[PDB]
């Protein structure tokens, strides 16, 4: 933009859509709640010996 | 060579069924808990901003 002559003045209109944080989750719809956190179930065994 | 020092393959599973049912004596019900309890048509996926 400089080089081909603009200068002395920028107006930017900032972006509806990504200069915000956010979120994502599940809302039940019997009830609001929301679960935005993860986990592994899972149930190792060790195995030793000989 | 040497001779008759491990397991046949039958005798490995009978020891493997004592071994299992030793554990699920000691452990009778399964302990873990899912923060998911429904299925996915039960629940509705929605976007927030962030909490508060």
């Amino acid at each position: 933009a400089y080089g081909l002559g603009y200068r002395d003045w920028w107006t930017t209109y900032i972006g509806m859509s990504h200069y915000w944080k956010g979120l994502t989750a599940f809302q039940d719809k019997e009830t609001g709640e929301l679960i935005t956190e993860q986990t592994v179930l899972d149930y190792p065994i060790l195995f030793a010996g000989e | 060579g040497i001779g008759q020092i491990h397991f046949n393959v039958e005798t490995s599973r009978k020891v493997c069924l004592d071994l299992a049912k030793s554990v699920l004596r000691l452990v009778p019900v399964y302990p873990l808990v899912s923060p998911v309890k429904k299925q996915h048509d039960d629940y509705w996926f929605v976007g927030r901003l962030g909490l508060d």
